[PDB]
């Protein structure tokens, strides 16, 4: 008892931190399969914001009043 | 008559009127292919960390 009084811990500390961990890594392994999951399916169709390589910007694209009427 | 047109009369741009009204288009174009769907709004921070195998937090 001098043991458990100065020394161990509580088993409902232990069980309880270890529902909290499992917990935790539950949602970080949902979150992972999330992760892939978008990834492949935004490569796959291209409407998310991550894989826009660079196009052309049309700044420079200018209408005005040419030289040749046929433009 | 018919004074001669000096310099620089056979220039400065000039408006006119016609009958038609200037129509749109004339490059006969489709419409816009695709919005973007603009990815806007504030941050939450790092849920559970960089959720990588370890360094939570």
């Amino acid at each position: 008892r001098w043991i458990a009084r100065t020394f161990f811990d509580a088993p409902e500390k232990n069980y309880e931190r270890t529902m909290a961990i499992l917990q935790i890594e539950s949602e970080k392994a949902e979150l992972r399969l999330k992760e892939l999951e978008v990834r492949r399916l935004m490569r796959a169709k291209g409407d998310g914001p991550w894989f826009q390589y660079p196009t052309i910007d049309k700044a420079l694209i200018d209408h005005s009043p040419k030289a040749t009427p046929d433009n | 008559g018919w004074v001669r047109p000096d310099l620089g009369e056979l220039s400065k741009v000039t408006k006119v009127k016609t009958d038609r009204p200037l129509p749109e288009n004339p490059y006969h174009s489709r419409a816009r292919p695709e919005p973007n769907p603009e990815v806007e709004g504030d941050l939450k921070p790092a849920r559970h960390g960089s959720r990588l195998f370890f360094w939570t937090m």
